[PDB]
RNA sequence: GUGUCUAACACAAGGAAGUUUAAGGCAACAACAGGUCUGUGAUGUCCUUAGAUGAACUAGGCUGCACGCGUGCUACACUGAUAUAUAUAACGAGUAAAAUAUGCUUGCAUACUUUUCCUCCGCCGAAAGGCGUAGGUAAUCUUUAUCAAUAUAUAUCGUGAUGGGGAUAGAUUAUUGCAAUUAUUAAUCUUGAACGAGGAAUGCCUAGUAAGCAUGAUUCAUCAGAUUGUGCUAACUACGUC
């Protein structure tokens, strides 16, 4: 809803309501943890 | 007289010459109303 | 020699003498090929005027095409051909090697 | 900071550069594509990091899009009969040639501007 | 040299050919592997697993499959599979094994070896459907 | 503007026009249109300032609107208007 | 999933041998190092099919685009223009209305096309009509499939 | 050998109310690597008893307008619903799974009188319940529909309030309550 | 097992199939003042038959729009859309005029050659489409041992009438036709409405069905949101009762 800031387990949804960040911020933060349904278990 | 190569009035029913529900598939130009009188003539038979 | 006729009966029956005729002149034929129906396929409204119930019904006039063919000169199967044949079967030769 | 004010009159951040641009004028897209691709803007970035420049860049594409390498076919608005060139609209321009198309079909009382005039289909209602 | 037998759901028809060979298992133009869905590879596996792989590295398999869309051709290419191991089991190995074989197989299921019985009921007039209608009303 | 439209070649004036103009003048003037249009030149270049020309006996909606046809009456009625160019009649409709 | 223990013993040398999508996307990525191919201009504004209504959205899709054509020339080398149009087919969104199949923009298909037979891996054969690949062409693609296998295994 | 998704062997499980047993699909026969087998069931009434429980949960969970036929993702999705139960919590998914089917069967039933519920027909409405729990809460919501369903799942399990599951079933039974 | 233990039913096993294997075709007796004389050179009577209610030609009209009801389509979104990628099918259907040439002043007069239906292929065209030509009387060539779309995978939204949605409207260049205007039909850009899951009511459906997704044929000079077929994706729930 509310969430929107650039800056200030895994599971998008997650990881978004948590750090209060987009579904597309936490791809992003997966990604970077890391270094469609696709598993990241 | 009008152009009549094209559009509905450039065709007719062979046996009564109907000038609508005409059959042009295979091109034998018979009206629904005349085939089924025929078709067993012709040789069409039933099946579903 | 190809064979066509809308009648099944007459098809059928012309293609077993024309098998048993190359035979009695001794002639080198391939097993008869009856090749894939053709149907003349027509979907009909029931009603002549077109009022009430939407009844249709589907007619065929289907189309038989057989094929059996032999090596030999042309003289031999043409002869055989036009003697044997049964009015309503349209008959096609087609010629063939040495 | 996330926020930036965009010229034409819109208030975007969290917003797509693109989505922004759209939610203007071009909102068909492929108008808005073309203008992010000549301007130079990141498509998949929001709107609230954009700089002074790319702004500038896209009103300049705005107002003229025949210098840029974008087709005639492809741009909006095309010959409209008349001498002085009528090729591309956007915003108030296209508000404005709408509002001279429609004096010019009431001026004929052609069909369309009658229909306009009236409030009501091109086509007819088709009984509802 | 080669043994051929087959799987057939609704339109879908696989022929299988069992060689003898080495492991290799192809289908027309493609490796075995690339089906594309986990699961429907995995219906297909299945019964190579259940016989297990270190009785099948004596045969090469090639599958040529016409008709129907993926789920039909995967129930198609499994009864194939089944009939392809059970064929080669008949005509190299042994028929009592063979049965012995089959009987695993069965006792699993029986849709690899006896295929699926169901064919499409035809469009009638008054509706989408074979038997449903167009909207009735007063 | 409309001296160089006046002035221009039928080619040009296609070229200028919107393609189903274009199409229609490529296909074909035809009777009709052009014994029209000769009537309509006649008329309008043989009269003084005042009153204007008549319809003809096919009632034509047929024929779209060129630079030459301006402030012509046309056959039920209307008048054809300077800035009214390729945009056909409008007219023999009707309303509620 | 993508590393898989396979019950069957794999070819090891083909097109078969590797991922369709991981070769696709792996020999684009090899044609735009190369420098094989170029747009050229029109190509710039396109959408696949018309009813898109956006420019492909994942901005390396020339080269994958150009990666598929030539992963369809190895499989079938009796191609023309037709076949590609057909092969790249889509619905096409009628609005208030349903969907219907339509064919995709031939004009860039063509453009890939002539330019691969101006720089030799492919070949137009006017007898038994149909560009195929040349032997340069399917030795390059099975160089290319041969390293893919060798990466997939280590 | 046998594992469903090559993962959960299956082979095990709880009482719950004895009934439930003979219909779940934990016998190797009927346990399987994936789920997808589609049978006929139309010969007769106990003929459908016999499906796999994971087929009849994608196949429950598939219809919903859009949704309709999209078996595979379906079978996705329970395999990740299942692995986040899985992650969740040390039980295996399909135990707790088979706890959901229990909680989530009601017991009793009414006309205008209250009557009980057969077991097949328990087994039906739990499962039903389960994907509509799931269904209801992914539409128009931010949540995954796989997550979800393993919530709906472990709540109804939990016997939780949260649970969809939990209460309409303890609504058709305090309806069954009313009545009698 | 149950059954006069007959006729036969029920369950299991066997089996490709057990309900008559599944679906159609098929269509008594006797009606209805049901519909059609807007199909007939089937037809009575009555009307009409030369400033014709016949044949034919030119427009306009059948669709206009305060408003009421049928039937479908498209929608109302993250189990989804958006962009790329993988996979794949069955039924089909395919013969009197145009072009080119000559004499005369666009037009008039004459000849002659073939165009004619499906389109491969090759160039050109964002796209529609254009031009050049090939093969086909067809299991052969179009084209179908491969022509489809939902499926499904990776990416992009991150859930907000929102990038869902495409009403409504403007400028185009094309295609068919004598004529396209009351958007014919086509594409490009732009315009970006309602719709937040539907009251009282009511439809269809028991196994490849229901539903979803496509697509051939019919009318056709020109066109599917229609009908009729055909395939694929493949459910639920009783398995009975008045």
């Amino acid at each position: 809803k509310l969430n929107h800031a650039v800056f200030i387990v895994i599971t998008p949804s997650a990881i978004a309501e948590k750090y209060k960040v987009n579904l597309s911020v936490a791809r992003a933060v997966i990604n970077h943890l890391a270094d469609s349904q696709k598993l990241y278990t | 007289v009008h152009p009549k190569k094209y559009g509905q009035g450039s065709r007719q029913c062979r046996v009564c010459s109907n000038k609508h529900a005409i059959i042009r598939k295979y091109n034998i130009n018979i009206c629904r109303q005349c085939f089924r009188e025929r078709a067993d003539i012709i040789g069409f038979k039933k099946y579903r | 020699i190809a064979l066509t006729s809308k009648n099944l009966r007459a098809i059928e029956k012309v293609c077993s003498d024309i098998m048993k005729g190359a035979k009695e002149k001794n002639l080198n034929v391939s097993g008869p090929v009856r090749l894939p129906v053709k149907t003349l396929r027509i979907t009909t409204r029931k009603s002549p005027c077109g009022e009430g119930t939407n009844t249709w019904d589907r007619f065929e006039l289907r189309i038989y095409k057989r094929l059996i063919d032999l090596y030999s000169q042309c003289e031999v199967v043409t002869q055989m051909t036009s003697i044997n044949i049964d009015p309503v079967v349209e008959v096609e030769v087609i010629i063939t090697d040495s | 900071q996330h926020i930036l004010r965009i010229l034409n009159t819109n208030v975007d951040g969290k917003e797509k550069v693109i989505i922004a641009l759209t939610a203007i004028k071009g909102i068909g897209k492929r108008m808005a594509t073309v203008i992010c691709k000549q301007a130079n803007v990141d498509p998949t970035k929001r709107a609230g990091e954009l700089t002074t420049e790319e702004i500038d860049n896209i009103v300049h594409i705005m107002s003229t899009p025949t210098q840029f390498k974008i087709p005639d076919w492809f741009l909006n608005r095309r010959k409209d009969l008349k001498e002085g060139k009528n090729i591309h609209v956007i915003a108030n321009q296209l508000d404005s040639y709408l509002r001279e198309d429609l004096e010019r079909m009431k001026k004929i009382r052609l069909h369309r501007g009658l229909r306009h005039h009236w409030g009501l289909r091109v086509r007819g209602q088709h009984t509802k | 040299k080669r043994v051929q037998t087959f799987g057939k759901k609704k339109t879908a028809v696989a022929v299988a050919t069992v060689t003898n060979g080495k492991g290799l298992i192809k289908l027309n133009g493609k490796n075995l592997d690339l089906v594309e869905p986990y699961i429907l590879k995995t219906k297909v596996y299945e019964p190579l697993w259940l016989i297990g792989s270190g009785k099948l590295k004596n045969l090469d398999i090639r599958i040529r499959v016409k008709g129907g869309g993926q789920t039909s051709q995967i129930y198609a290419i499994r009864q194939a599979i089944g009939k392809g191991i059970i064929s080669y089991y008949q005509k190299y190995v042994d028929e009592s094994t063979k049965k012995e074989l089959k009987d695993v197989l069965l006792r699993y299921d029986r849709s690899l070896l006896v295929g699926d019985t169901r064919r499409c009921e035809p469009k009638k007039f008054g509706g989408k459907g074979a038997r449903a209608r167009y909207q009735k009303s007063y | 503007d409309l001296d160089k439209l006046l002035d221009l070649s039928q080619d040009e004036l296609i070229k200028l026009f919107k393609a189903r103009q274009r199409r229609k003048f490529q296909r074909g003037i035809s009777k009709k249109a052009k014994s029209l249009l000769k009537k309509i030149r006649k008329s309008k270049k043989n009269c003084e300032p005042g009153e204007k020309p008549n319809p003809v006996p096919t009632h034509l909606r047929n024929m779209t609107i060129i630079p030459e046809m301006v402030g012509s009456i046309v056959a039920t009625n209307v008048e054809i208007k300077p800035e009214m160019i390729g945009y056909y009649l409008g007219e023999f409709s009707i309303t509620y | 999933r993508l590393l898989e223990p396979v019950p069957f013993v794999k070819t090891n040398n083909c097109i078969k041998d590797v991922d369709a999508d991981l070769f696709i996307r792996s020999y684009a990525t090899h044609l735009k190092l190369h420098n094989k191919i170029t747009y050229p201009k029109w190509c710039t504004f396109v959408k696949t099919g018309k009813g898109r209504k956006l420019a492909p959205l994942n901005e390396d899709w020339y080269f994958i685009r150009a990666s598929s054509i030539l992963r369809r020339l190895y499989l079938h080398p009796d191609i023309g223009v037709g076949f590609l149009r057909r092969q790249f087919s889509s619905k096409q969104r009628r609005g208030v209305a349903p969907n219907h199949t339509s064919l995709a923009s031939g004009k860039i298909l063509r453009s890939i096309l002539q330019q691969l037979e101006n720089l030799g891996y492919v070949e137009q054969n006017p007898k038994k009509k149909g560009r195929r690949l040349t032997t340069k062409g399917e030795n390059a693609i099975n160089n290319f499939a041969r390293y893919i296998n060798k990466k997939v295994y280590n | 050998d046998i594992k469903l998704f090559k993962k959960w062997s299956y082979e095990e499980i709880n009482i719950a109310d004895l009934s439930l047993v003979d219909c779940i699909a934990v016998s190797q026969k009927a346990c399987v690597y994936t789920p997808h087998t589609a049978g006929r069931y139309q010969k007769k009434r106990f003929r459908k008893a016999l499906c796999p429980i994971v087929e009849r949960l994608v196949n429950s969970m598939m219809m919903h307008g859009r949704n309709n036929g999209k078996k595979l993702k379906a079978i996705r999705i329970v395999a990740y619903a299942f692995e986040i139960i899985h992650l969740m919590t040390g039980e295996n998914p399909l135990q707790v799974f088979v706890n959901a089917v229990q909680k989530g069967g009601p017991r009793e039933d009414s006309t205008r009188q209250a009557v009980d519920v057969s077991p097949l027909r328990r087994v039906n409405q739990a499962i039903y319940l389960i994907c509509t729990g799931a269904r209801n809460a992914a539409f128009r919501n931010i949540k995954s529909i796989s997550e979800c369903l393993a919530e709906e799942i472990i709540n109804c399990a939990n016997e939780s309030s949260s649970s969809y599951a939990i209460k309409k079933k303890d609504e058709i039974e305090r309806v069954a309550k009313a009545n009698r």
